RNA sequence: GAGUCCCAUAACCUUUGUACCCAGUGAGAAA
RNA sequence: GCGAUGAUCACCCAUGGGUGGGUACAAAUGGCAGUCUGACAAGU
RNA sequence: AUCUGUUUGGUGGGAAACUCAAAGAGUGCUAUGGUAUGGUGACGGAGUGCGCUGGUCAAGAGUGUAAAAGCUUU
């Protein structure tokens, strides 16, 4: 949208350029398909609502970036441990599961570990196979840095302490939009990652 | 003797020189038959002494109509008057090999001491050097050939067809398409906002319904506020304000938060409007006699459809869905409005007069009933 | 149309039949006779002897084929291009080639018999 | 692509020879970029010129046929066409010369009352002409005289000369003791080679346009192919289906053999067999 | 994989034993054993003819 | 080059509006343009006759993409008055269309209409 | 109309079957998301989410190139990553069967004659791009010679007399050696005064006059009356 | 230890509100 | 003062209503529908 | 069900590779001396003369004709 907001034409493309879009290396290729090209040439009356099209859907990815810009702030002045912990979009997508964030914090790790994947937890218990262990939890940042099957132990251990967390947030008085009890459960999962990412099952 | 050999491509204009012949008398033989399969051997015959390159794809069209219809342009003139030698035009003319047997009385025509040949000899050479191409060039072209051939074919198609892009009825598939995602999409935002509002008090959403009037009258207020001079775009604004006055519901930031929820449904809101005007103006001009018939959006949705303004011409009459006597009012209607997507579709650039006539012939079966 | 062999070829100089007016009396009907390229090739194999055989072969009512393939074994070339097509009437007295014809089935076949031609799997001859 | 441009039921009797023209007419202007030109004379007393319409330029956007008559008053027997200056000569029951403008011949130049079976005209120095009678003899003629110059009377009846186009004083005759002869124009006392290896009537001969080698096919139905200085074949051609070599010729590549039979084919050959006509590497080249 | 086979493995039953479906249709008589690849795919019959394939 | 393009002449026209006569008396013709179109996608039509004069012509001028698409024979004849006249109604048609048929006492006359309109397109 | 299949594919690369209770021929589509002529679509949903493609059902009597896949051909060139030239693209209805089994790395150039057809496969090969429409005639090859260059296939469903020689031009032009030559022979719409069986053989023989060394013929009697393809390679030195 | 990234961010059913229904044919129609 | 440029073709009352079967859209703290295990593991 | 007993369905060489060799097929790459650099002071460069190419004009000659014109001309 912005590289037709800029140019418009081919032969507009032919006499402009552009950095701030499309970065350093796609300009030989545009300018090459801007040469030859088997596409027609456009009128002004119709390349004005491309051009209203294009800066609409400009604005609308600034308002989904202010958007969640709100929704970061609204979750780390809600629950900010678990935004020190699992992240903003994460827990908010944990507390609009469960619906309150009491009613998340009065459940166990185990359903926190799950809470995303019911159709697989239940099918895989209404058959006598085995369940999932990923669940919502799995587009955590830590979750990502695991690797192997670990990335089920650290899902296990993430929901642990982002159960601590939550219900911490949920259940504290005291408390002081500060992420302190987020943060040091983040350190303990990250050391904790740290010493099953050190261990290796080759023999040296 | 079949001296140089004239080679027309899209990037330009190739004159080669032949530096050994091949055999005419054992011209169907194996070996040479596939001497020019073999590049190793052909590379043999072939020399390229030179390669004029086309200033763009404007004249590489000019020059495929030319070549097409065969005549002599003006960067053949050039090329040719540079690599062929000054023969005489009486005893021994040089031989250039070219593939168009009515184009090589074009170029004796202009240059008197060149004899064409065009016969199986000079084919095999041609589709020699079309068979190798890029390999012979030894890399002095810019643009990849394949991608100047996809260029200057559809360029070629179009013009001799003809193809205007103001005819072009895809732009109103794609506007109507896309006008009804835009429906659906400034309703749900609305209403989001109107349910976030809602808590600010229940009561502008009973006043005021219009999606667009809320949402930029509470774009501006946001609190109470008396002075309601400008919030009549007063009967229903002096309810307004009476109703702030006795406000009955419940921040800052979240506020601030749906007032740019509010701006972005206003955005949307004169995105649609504009939207619709220009169909409306595209549906004159691509199809002004259904648009005078049945109106610019119905006849809108009518070719969306149908997939075409072609696909709803080339249907039946019986069988266009538009949307007792009223039960054939709709069948008179999709005849008449069949026969004006025909007029419309396969005239070139149409009138409104049928549409006109269809019209008055249409209103004239209803009023008779 | 019909295609010709070598021995329907000596076979009607024997008998002092014409090709075309021999086919035209035999079916009722108006024939176009061909001679392959290996028929042809054959005809000029049997040498210095059957030069009267070959220059009544070279006939302009005569049209001819072009056979494309090794070799000059005209039974196998007419026993192929008819059961491919199914459009030729086979003109022969070989033995063996009258029965591979007359075993292939749909394909019209005539022989020089008695002082003129004669046609067998053709139903519609009268 | 071994296909005839056109036919043409040019006579009634054997057409008896043939050849090619480029006729140099003083009132219209001959077309060879796209007409060729053959004139042929038969038994019949007819020497008729026609034109053939060609595809060997595209230069143009046509009345092909028969575009004279020339007449005698008995028959002929060969013909062959002067290499410049619109002339012909026709061997027969005299031999005439003629040219295409004039619808009579331009001089009788015969030695004695004798007819003439053959005839050919020199390549370079294209006013020499030579011909065979049917009492054994070869005639040469000159036509800056105008008159015969010297004959010589042989064996066997000489089917066939063929001029040297690299020596143009050199000819080879071909005749009916099995074998070809070498003559020098300037001394004909003896030939300077015999060719040998026919064994029945030698009816046709040609040279290389290189002049290094000859063909020559004879009554036994086969063709041979002779190194100039050796004598004995160095390449014999036959086929099954080859009957009765009359004519042959050494097409102006130097590398293929065109030889007319007498059971209507012509064909062509190999001058060197195991020789293909693709072009070469330079590592297959050497 | 296995554990899609494991639920496309009935019709794909239903498509071995065709000619057993209905006492009137009479199959030309393949195999049909299971493809190495497949795909499950659902017609799309589209937006202009209405109530005759739909 | 028309719009209408192939148009064929007195003489063809007249064979043409003959044989339209008795495939119409004969129960092979369908005679009307959405009846001639329904006809051409459906296959059996052997070939399409359109009149060069209608008040619009794109109106007909549909049916040569549908004919060209389905390789059919189309041929427009001057006047739409003779040819629903031809037709036996008693309204002038626009285009009229003659189905196959096997058991048709008309076919070889069909079939030279067809060659001729052919070497015509 | 809303049931089930299973997409298996074809020995011939490039097109598929459709296995239900009737069976479909499929190929893969192009530009998902629309029919072309009407016909109907399969949407296969493989698998980032998997992601929702789509298959066209070629229909045989609206496709001679289908009626000869679906009555069996030996060998189709038509292939996967090829060039094809087809003749009398007389509108987008095989051109796009075509295109999409050709794919997205091959080249299809539909060549047609007539201008309202070539307005609609102009708008068709806008969203399939792997086509290059050619207005122009076939008869004359040089008039587009400078827009394509080395076929691998011809594909001829031109329904003129002169056929075998439009295709002997257009192959000895762009077509390179053996490389395919396709042809869908109309008997009635060569000539009608001799059978069906003559004029096949005719054709046959011009093509392999021309050099076209013919590998089999297919009548797709089911589907047409009257009618052949003929597959051949473009042999160019030595059908022997 | 342990099947989610393969739509529990989903699918289907039920109920409740809003707008409708219960194509082909091919020469008749009117008096 | 017609027409092929197309004629024609679910239950209850003395234009209007009553009763419901399918269509789409939206909603539901309506349903299916029930939130895995539990004490060892890694190293020297 | 310490009823039943039919049907359907199951039960009843391999692995590794930045390893070593032996071969086959296809594809890619200017893969280019038709007789190899401009030149062993025997050479090169400059200039002159001869040679060569093209068009124009003039003359000749043919052919044509009342005269022509035109056309042809190694
Ligand atoms: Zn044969």
């Amino acid at each position: 949208a912005r590289i037709i907001l800029t140019m418009g034409i081919r032969s507009k493309a032919s006499e402009t350029d552009l950095s701030e879009i499309l970065p350093e290396e796609i300009e030989e290729r545009v300018k090459t398909a801007a040469e030859v090209s088997m596409g027609t040439e456009i009128t002004q009356t119709d390349l004005d609502n491309i051009n209203a099209l294009a800066e609409q859907i400009v604005e609308f990815a600034a308002y989904r970036e202010q958007l969640s810009n709100y929704l970061s702030a609204r979750m780390k002045a809600i629950a900010p441990n678990l935004t020190q912990l699992v992240g903003e979009l994460v827990g908010a997508r944990l507390i609009a599961h469960s619906g309150s964030l009491i009613s998340l914090a009065k459940s166990p790790a185990s359903t926190i570990q799950i809470l995303g994947a019911e159709k697989a937890l239940f099918r895989a218990l209404k058959t006598k196979h085995d369940t999932p262990k990923y669940g919502l939890l799995y587009h955590a940042s830590l979750v990502g840095q695991a690797t192997g099957k670990n990335k089920g132990k650290i899902a296990r251990v993430l929901a642990a302490k982002a159960a601590v967390s939550l219900r911490y947030d949920a259940l504290a008085e005291d408390r002081d939009d500060s992420g302190d009890i987020g943060l040091e459960s983040r350190a303990k999962v990250e050391n904790r990652l740290s010493q099953l990412e050190g261990r290796d099952l080759r023999t040296t | 003797p079949i001296e140089y050999l004239l080679f027309e491509e899209p990037t330009g204009y190739a004159v080669f020189k032949v530096k050994l012949q091949q055999d005419d008398i054992g011209s169907r033989l194996k070996e040479v038959q596939e001497q020019i399969n073999d590049f190793g051997a052909f590379t043999k015959l072939i020399e390229l002494v030179s390669f004029a390159p086309f200033k763009g794809a404007a004249e590489a069209l000019e020059n495929a109509n030319d070549i097409s219809e065969g005549l002599v342009s003006e960067s053949l003139k050039a090329i040719l008057d540079l690599n062929l030698p000054k023969a005489s035009s009486k005893k021994k003319n040089i031989t250039l090999a070219i593939s168009d047997k009515n184009l090589g009385p074009s170029i004796k025509e202009e240059f008197p001491y060149v004899d064409c040949i065009s016969n199986e000899l000079a084919q095999d050479l041609i589709r020699g050097v079309r068979l190798h191409g890029e390999k012979l060039f030894k890399g002095l072209q810019s643009g990849d050939l394949e991608r100047a051939q996809l260029g200057l074919g559809h360029a070629y198609s179009r013009a001799k067809v003809k193809f205007s892009v103001q005819k072009n009825d895809n732009h109103i598939i794609q506007a109507i398409a896309l006008l009804d995602q835009l429906d659906k999409d400034i309703n749900t935002f609305a209403m989001r906002v109107k349910e976030w509002y809602g808590w600010h008090f229940p009561e502008l959403a009973k006043l005021v319904p219009d999606n667009y009037t809320f949402a930029k009258l509470v774009l501006f207020i946001k609190d109470k506020a008396d002075d309601s001079l400008h919030d009549l775009a007063n009967e229903d604004s002096g309810i307004a304000q009476r109703v702030i006055d006795n406000a009955r519901i419940s921040s800052e930031t979240d506020m601030e938060n749906v007032c740019v929820f509010a701006q972005r449904v206003a955005s949307l809101a004169d995105y649609r409007r504009q939207l619709y005007d220009y169909l409306c103006e595209k549906m004159h001009t691509v199809a002004p006699n259904l648009s005078e018939l049945i109106g610019e959006v119905i006849g809108a949705r009518l070719i969306s459809h149908a997939g075409s303004l072609t696909n709803l011409s080339k249907q039946a009459a019986s069988t266009v869905q538009i949307l007792k006597n009223k039960g054939r009012i709709s069948r008179y209607l999709a005849n008449k409005c069949s026969m004006a997507s025909r007029i419309d579709n396969y005239s070139e650039e149409p009138s409104n007069v049928f549409g006109s006539v269809l019209k008055k012939q249409v209103e004239q079966r209803l009023e008779f009933y | 149309q019909v295609l010709i062999d070598t021995n329907f070829i000596n076979f009607s100089i024997q008998k002092k039949v014409d090709i075309v007016r021999g086919m035209m009396d035999c079916l009722l009907a108006k024939c176009n006779p061909l001679i392959t390229d290996c028929v042809m090739a054959e005809l000029e194999k049997l040498g210095p002897k059957y030069r009267i055989a070959l220059k009544l072969a070279r006939d302009p009512r005569i049209k001819r084929l072009s056979c494309s393939h090794k070799g000059t074994y005209a039974d196998d070339c007419l026993v192929h291009r008819v059961l491919q097509h199914k459009c030729y009437i086979v003109a022969t007295n070989d033995a063996g080639l009258k029965q591979r014809i007359r075993k292939i089935p749909g394909i019209p076949l005539m022989s020089v018999g008695g002082h003129a031609y004669v046609i067998e799997k053709l139903p519609d001859v009268f | 692509t071994r296909e005839e441009f056109v036919s043409f039921k040019a006579h009634y009797g054997l057409v008896t020879g043939l050849c090619v023209t480029q006729p140099r007419f003083h009132d219209k202007k001959p077309d060879l970029k796209s007409q060729n030109f053959m004139l042929s004379c038969s038994d019949d007393k007819t020497v008729k010129l026609w034109s053939i319409n060609v595809d060997d330029y595209s230069n143009k956007n046509n009345e092909e046929g028969l575009i004279r008559t020339f007449d005698g008053e008995s028959a002929f027997q060969g013909i062959d066409s002067h290499r410049e200056n619109s002339t012909f000569a026709t061997g027969g029951a005299k031999i005439h010369l003629w040219d295409v403008n004039r619808l009579k011949p331009v001089s009788d130049l015969s030695w004695g009352a004798d007819n003439i079976t053959s005839l050919k005209f020199n390549q370079n120095e294209t006013d020499i002409l030579a011909s065979t009678g049917s009492d054994n003899s070869i005639v040469l003629y000159d036509l800056r005289t105008n008159s015969p110059t010297q004959k010589i009377v042989q064996t066997m009846r000489t089917n066939a000369i063929c001029w040297n186009p690299m020596e143009a004083f050199n000819f080879v005759t071909a005749n009916e003791d099995h074998n070809a002869y070498y003559y020098d124009m300037r001394n004909l006392s003896r030939s300077l080679n015999v060719f040998k290896d026919h064994v029945s009537a030698v009816m046709d001969v040609d040279f290389s346009p290189t002049g290094d080698e000859i063909v020559t096919g004879s009554y036994d139905k086969s063709i041979r192919i002779y190194k100039t200085n050796h004598g004995h074949s160095r390449e014999i051609y036959h086929t099954k289906r080859m009957q009765h070599v009359f004519q042959v010729k050494y097409s102006m590549d130097s590398k293929y053999i065109i030889s007319g039979s007498d059971d209507g084919n012509v064909r062509l050959w190999r001058s060197k067999a195991w020789e293909r006509s693709n072009v070469k590497t330079t590592r297959e080249k050497n | 994989d296995d554990n899609m086979r494991r639920e496309v493995q009935r019709d794909l039953l239903l498509i071995k034993h065709r000619a057993a479906l209905d006492p009137k249709r009479h199959y030309k008589k393949q195999r049909w054993e299971v493809p190495e690849r497949f795909a499950i795919g659902t017609i799309i019959e589209d937006k202009s003819e209405f109530y005759s394939s739909r | 080059n028309p719009k209408a393009f192939p148009l064929a002449d007195a003489a063809l026209t007249q064979q043409i509006l003959d044989v339209v006569q008795q495939a119409a008396n004969l129960r092979q013709l369908k005679k009307g343009a959405n009846e001639a179109t329904k006809t051409l996608n459906r296959g059996i039509s052997e070939f399409i006759i359109m009149a060069a004069d209608c008040e619009p012509i794109e109106i007909l001028l549909h049916l040569p993409l549908l004919c060209e698409d389905k390789n059919v024979p189309y041929v427009f004849v001057p006047s739409r008055v003779a040819l629903g006249r031809a037709c036996g109604v008693s309204r002038p048609v626009i285009a009229a269309s003659i189905t196959t048929n096997d058991a048709s006492a008309i076919k070889t006359q069909i079939y030279a209409v067809k060659d001729k309109i052919e070497t015509l397109l | 109309g809303g049931a089930k299949v299973v997409i298996e594919p074809h020995r011939h690369a490039g097109v598929y079957i459709a296995r239900g209770k009737e069976d479909l021929l499929v190929t893969k589509n192009m530009a998902p998301g629309e029919s072309v002529y009407g016909e109907k679509r399969i949407s296969v949903e493989e698998p980032v989410p998997p992601t929702k493609v789509e298959y066209r059902v070629w229909n045989p009597f609206r496709s001679k190139l289908a009626a000869g896949i679906m009555g069996g051909l030996d060998e189709l060139f038509i292939a996967p990553g090829k060039k094809v030239l087809y003749l009398g693209a007389a509108s987008g209805t095989s051109v796009s069967h075509v295109s999409d089994v050709v794919g997205p790395e091959g080249v299809v150039y539909a060549v047609e004659f007539s201008h309202r057809p070539g307005r609609e496969l102009i708008s068709m090969a806008k969203k399939r791009p792997n086509i290059i429409p050619i207005i122009e005639d076939a008869r004359h090859p040089q008039k587009y010679r400078m827009l394509i260059g080395m076929v691998d296939c011809v594909f001829a469903d031109v329904a003129q007399p002169d056929q075998a020689r439009i295709i002997a031009l257009n192959s000895h032009m762009f077509l390179k050696d053996q490389g395919g030559v396709v042809i869908s022979i109309k008997a009635n719409c060569i000539d009608s005064t001799v059978d069906a069986e003559t004029v096949f053989a005719r054709e046959v023989q011009k093509l392999r006059e021309e050099r076209i060394k013919p590998l089999e013929q297919l009548t797709l009697e089911p589907y047409e009356r009257d009618h052949c393809i003929v597959v051949g390679r473009y042999m160019r030195s030595g059908l022997k």
